[PDB]
Order: C-alpha cells, then sequence, then structure tokens
C-alpha cells in the first residue's frame, strides 16, 4: 500500500490512490517546534508563512498549484497539491523556490509583511481561542524547561525579535536531506515520483541536525490563567501518556475512546454509551469534553479538555470524570472495550481514509519519518482487535492509577480546586 | 430554605472578590518536590529575622512588668522583716 524507498540522500514515500482526482507532493521535515529555544520560538511559524506568502503563492496559482503547510511538535511539512497530470510542475515549484532559491522568499519587505501578519495572527490566537490556548498551556506546564514545552505558533514576545538571520540559521540547521521525507499522495505513482526526483537531481542540504541535550520529562504541575471576564471555564487536564512507537500506543487510544467526546447540545451526543454522561447530565456540569491521547517522539499526553458555564460545580465535574478514570484500573467492563474498539476503528478510518491528500501527506510524512515505514490500516485494526480488558487494566494501573497530573485552566476557574484535591482524586480508596 | 442576607464571602465560583485579569499562577506537584527544603537555612536566618523584627514589642513590656513585680516583691519582703517593721506600722496605718 504505502511504499517507501531511499535515494542518494532522500527518503521518498508514496500512497498511490488511483481513484483520486488530485495529486499532492511535498517535503516533510523532522523538526517542528520541539527543536527550538525559548528565544527563537516561532521560527517554524515564520517559515510556514513565508512559504505561503502572496508572491510565493501567486507563482503557484499561475501554474494551478495550491500550497499547504503544517507546523507540529515533531515534524513540519510543506505540501504542493495539483491536478494528476501536473506533478512535475509541483516538484519544479517546490525545488526552485523553497529548496534551492529561497533568497526571494526571504526578501525584506516580504519578511516584514509576513512577520507583521504572523504577529497579528498569534495576538488574535492568545486572546480569542480559549480551548486551544489551554491545550498549549497544558503542554507548556507538563513538559516545562524541556523542548516539548514550546507552543507551535510561537510567542508574541519571542516573535518580535526574529530576523531573517534566524530563519536562514534554522534552515541551515534543520532543512536537510537526513531530516526530510518527500511524500506523494493522491494518484501519483511511486516510480514516476522517484523518476522525476532523480530526473531533476534534487538535493536539499548535506549536514546533520543538532541533537538535543535533554529529553522531554513530564512534570506534574499546574497553571491557572484565570480571567473573570470570560463567560465559560476551559480546563485541560492530563497525565503522562504513551509516545509513538509504544507497545501501549493503541491501548492509550482505546482508553481515551472509552470516555469519548461529548457535546451537550447535540441530541445524539447525549445518548452515547458512556457512564460519565449519567453523572454529568443531571445538573449539566459541562458543555463539552473530548478525551485525547497525544503521542510525540519523546513523551506523550493522555487526558481531557472541557468547557463549562457551570462555574459553581467545576470540582464535581473533575471529580466525576476522575472517578470514571479509576474504573479503567479496577472495573472496566467487556462492553466498554468492545464499544471503544468499534469507535476507535471508525475514528482511525476517518482520519487516515479521507478524501483529502494533504492530510494523507502530513500523516504519511510524520509516520515514515519517525519509524521508517507506515503501519497499514489493516494491521492497525488487527492490533486494535487484540486488546483485552487485562491490557486496559494493566495500562491504567501503570499510567493512570495514582499518578501526577498536569492542569491548565483559563476563564472563571475560581471553582476549580487546587492541585492536591484533584491529584488525590486520581486513586480512590477502594470503594 | 429561603436565601439569607448578603454576606462578604460566597462559595467556590462566586466568592465575592474583584474580577481578576492577568494573574497567572504556577505550582508543582508535591510528589515532584522536596519537602523540608531549606529548613536548616530558615531555622537560623529566617528565625533571626522574625525575632529581630518582633522582639522589642514583646520584651519591653515584659521587662517593665517583671521589674515592677520584683520591686514590689522586694518591698514586701523588706516590710515583714525585723529591719523593716518600723516602716511597716507607719505604712499600713
Ligand atoms: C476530620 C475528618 C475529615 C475527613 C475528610 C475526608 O475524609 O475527605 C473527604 C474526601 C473527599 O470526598 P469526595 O472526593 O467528595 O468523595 C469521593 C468518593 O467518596 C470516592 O472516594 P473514595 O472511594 O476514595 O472514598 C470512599 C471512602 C468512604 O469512607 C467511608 O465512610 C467508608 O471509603 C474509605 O475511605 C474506606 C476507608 C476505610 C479505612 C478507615 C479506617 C478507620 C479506622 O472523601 C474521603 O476521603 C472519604 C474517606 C473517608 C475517611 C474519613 C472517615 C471518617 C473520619 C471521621
Ligand atoms: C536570638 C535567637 C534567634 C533565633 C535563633 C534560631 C533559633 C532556632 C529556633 C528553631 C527554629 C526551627 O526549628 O524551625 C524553623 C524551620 C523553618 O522555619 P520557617 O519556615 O522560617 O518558619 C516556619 C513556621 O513556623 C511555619 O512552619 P511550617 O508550618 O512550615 O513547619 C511546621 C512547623 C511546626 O510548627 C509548630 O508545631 C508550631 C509550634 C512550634 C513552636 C514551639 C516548638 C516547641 C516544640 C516542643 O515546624 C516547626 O516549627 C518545628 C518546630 C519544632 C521542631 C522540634 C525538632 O522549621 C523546621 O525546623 C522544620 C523541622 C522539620 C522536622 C521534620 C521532621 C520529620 C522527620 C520524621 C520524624 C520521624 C520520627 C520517628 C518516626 C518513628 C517511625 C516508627
Ligand atoms: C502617644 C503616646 C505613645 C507613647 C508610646 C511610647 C513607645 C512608642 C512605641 C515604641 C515601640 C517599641 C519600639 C519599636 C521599634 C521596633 O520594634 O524596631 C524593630 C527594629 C527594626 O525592625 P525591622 O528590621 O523589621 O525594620 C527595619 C526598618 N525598616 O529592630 C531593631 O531596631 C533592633 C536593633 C536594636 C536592638
Amino acid at each position: 500500500a504505502e511504499v517507501t524507498q531511499l535515494s542518494n540522500g532522500i527518503v521518498v514515500a508514496t500512497e498511490h490512490n488511483p481513484s483520486a482526482h488530485t495529486a499532492s507532493v511535498g517535503v516533510v521535515f523532522g523538526s517542528g517546534a520541539a527543536n527550538e529555544n525559548p528565544y527563537n520560538n516561532g521560527v517554524s511559524n515564520l517559515w510556514k508563512n513565508i512559504f505561503l506568502s502572496k508572491e510565493n503563492s501567486a507563482v503557484a496559482a499561475k501554474e494551478g498549484l495550491a500550497l499547504s503547510s503544517n507546523i507540529s511538535r515533531d515534524f513540519q511539512s510543506y505540501i504542493v497539491s495539483s491536478l494528476p497530470g501536473s506533478t512535475d510542475k509541483s516538484l519544479d515549484f517546490l525545488n526552485q523556490s523553497f529548496i534551492q532559491q529561497k533568497a526571494n522568499l526571504l526578501s525584506s519587505s516580504n519578511f516584514e509583511a509576513t512577520k507583521k501578519s504572523v504577529l497579528k495572527q498569534v495576538q488574535d490566537f492568545e486572546e480569542n481561542d480559549h480551548p486551544n490556548r489551554v491545550l498549549e498551556h497544558l503542554h507548556s506546564t507538563a513538559f516545562q524547561n524541556t523542548p516539548l514545552s514550546l507552543p507551535t505558533r510561537g510567542t508574541l514576545e519571542s516573535l518580535e525579535n526574529l530576523v531573517v538571520a534566524d530563519l536562514e540559521s534554522f534552515a541551515n540547521n534543520h532543512f536537510l536531506n537526513s531530516n526530510a521525507v518527500v511524500v506523494g499522495t493522491g494518484n501519483i505513482k511511486h516510480e514516476d515520483l522517484v523518476n522525476s526526483i532523480e530526473s531533476k537531481n534534487l538535493s536539499l542540504q548535506t549536514g546533520t541536525k543538532p541533537v538535543l541535550k535533554k529529553k522531554a520529562a513530564f512534570l506534574g504541575s499546574e497553571v491557572r490563567l484565570r480571567d473573570d471576564t470570560l463567560p465559560k471555564a476551559w480546563i485541560s487536564l492530563a497525565v503522562e501518556g504513551e509516545p509513538v512507537n509504544s507497545p501501549n500506543y493503541f491501548v492509550a487510544k482505546l482508553a481515551a475512546q472509552i470516555f469519548g467526546s461529548y457535546n451537550a447540545f447535540e441530541p445524539a451526543s447525549r445518548l452515547q454509551g458512556i457512564k460519565l454522561l449519567d453523572n454529568i447530565q443531571e445538573y449539566q456540569l459541562c458543555d463539552n469534553f473530548n478525551h485525547f491521547s497525544l503521542s510525540y517522539k519523546d513523551s506523550g499526553l493522555w487526558g481531557f479538555s472541557t468547557a463549562t458555564r457551570n462555574v459553581t460545580m467545576i470540582d464535581d465535574l473533575i471529580h466525576f470524570t476522575l472517578k470514571q478514570w479509576n474504573r479503567l484500573t479496577i472495573s472496566v467492563t467487556d462492553t466498554e472495550v468492545e464499544r471503544a474498539k468499534s469507535l476507535l476503528k471508525l475514528q482511525l478510518g476517518q482520519l487516515y481514509e479521507s478524501g483529502n491528500p494533504v492530510n494523507d501527506a502530513n500523516l504519511l510524512g510524520a509516520e515514515v519519518l519517525i519509524k521508517g515505514s507506515k503501519l497499514s490500516l489493516g494491521e492497525a485494526f488487527k492490533k486494535i482487535d487484540a486488546i483485552t480488558v487485562k491490557d486496559v487494566k494493566a495500562w491504567a494501573g501503570k499510567r493512570l492509577w495514582d499518578q501526577d497530573i498536569a492542569i491548565a485552566g483559563t476563564g472563571q476557574i475560581e471553582g476549580l480546586l487546587d492541585y492536591m484535591r484533584i491529584r488525590s482524586d486520581m486513586s480512590m480508596m477502594r470503594w | 430554605g429561603p436565601p439569607s442576607g448578603k454576606t462578604y464571602m460566597g462559595w467556590w465560583g462566586h466568592m465575592g472578590g474583584p474580577k481578576q485579569k492577568g494573574i497567572t499562577s504556577y505550582a508543582v506537584s508535591p510528589y515532584a518536590q522536596k519537602p523540608l527544603q531549606g529548613i536548616f537555612h530558615n531555622a537560623v536566618f529566617n528565625s533571626f529575622r522574625r525575632f529581630k523584627s518582633q522582639f522589642l514589642y514583646v520584651l519591653i513590656p515584659a521587662g517593665i512588668y517583671w521589674y515592677w513585680w520584683k520591686n514590689g516583691n522586694e518591698y514586701n519582703e523588706f516590710l515583714y522583716s525585723k529591719a523593716g517593721r518600723e516602716e511597716l506600722e507607719r505604712v499600713n496605718v
């Protein structure tokens, strides 16, 4: 299905899908925002946004190419998608303006306009988008003083000290042949992509990226960005979870799928088979929740996020969901595991098997970059079907039962109790 | 029951302080900390700082009242001695 080969310096990965009507090539590097200082934080955002400038994207639009890019913790990608007959126009564009001739992109009077719009973008992020900024603050307090603690968008105080020297320094240090996968999704075939990446003699750079002196360590902590002038209360709360290439990767995904997501205002979201709903529905404790299992290279996160307007009963919402977490160690049933198996297979099928080949390019690039190949969906389903109740109980006794947590909150979180009551909720006194 | 009068302390969520903006608080798990950190430094330097700040207020009235009590005790011991009877009669009546 996926095929992956290694050229003179570049690894190439394709997912050919002959019933698609767009093809999409690009390059996925292996250094997201986890490879920055607290002082050049926001360099990858500036590279994402100078790759998508108006004068860089006008050249792609005249040839019928649509640009896309993504900054994450581990990886970063730069994707050019077009019609199936014009894959080499895309490879030519990605070469001649991003890979080799990046001196017109890094023009001053282009850098200034892009830096100004990125500053405006993160300023409107930091004061209007409340669930995502507390997920970023959960990351920045769970992994503090380690490289995984950095926001992917950067920081308004960090971003206004950046110059073009920092962008080209990061480019020299990280945009390398040893760090990059060239991806192709859509109905581009593999032999045509390798034949046109050896037809042009495409070479990115020849160094090797710096290796970080400390690994990401989970520190049980809290942060409270309280603001009484906001309507709701947004609370994210997580334990240390599994990183990628765990053996407990799918067990963590399944254990997050057991408690699922919920929306108070959708009538078929109130009828789910979660036993948390018939504790939080009687007094309408929350508006929504979602249980996540975020996996990175070094470490991971496992927890939930809620937004609620019932600011008087936040502590009972937290108490009821953590007493529902305890059942994974003690008394999780057969049925909850089977239901979460079916829902997890559906969620992974909707994530991978989707029509958009930009998303397939991002997923294939990050997966092949971190473990050298890509696990198929049939093998993923055969690894999900093999999970038992004892695997969930063993994983929850390891990672959940009586462990330190990380909390982040904004809004009206006066009703949220301190660290120690919430942490003492993580293990019940066997009743 | 009925609601009672207006108080100066609500509950969790509606305490009754002012609105708070721009204050961020950070804290670490005690399971990741060292309790008894700095006890041998605070036991000698912080103790001396607190004593130096708050000892004239306690020990000047203590000195006044203890000197008054000792002086009255010495006078009562003198008055009921053989050497001080001849003041004791002209003192009491």
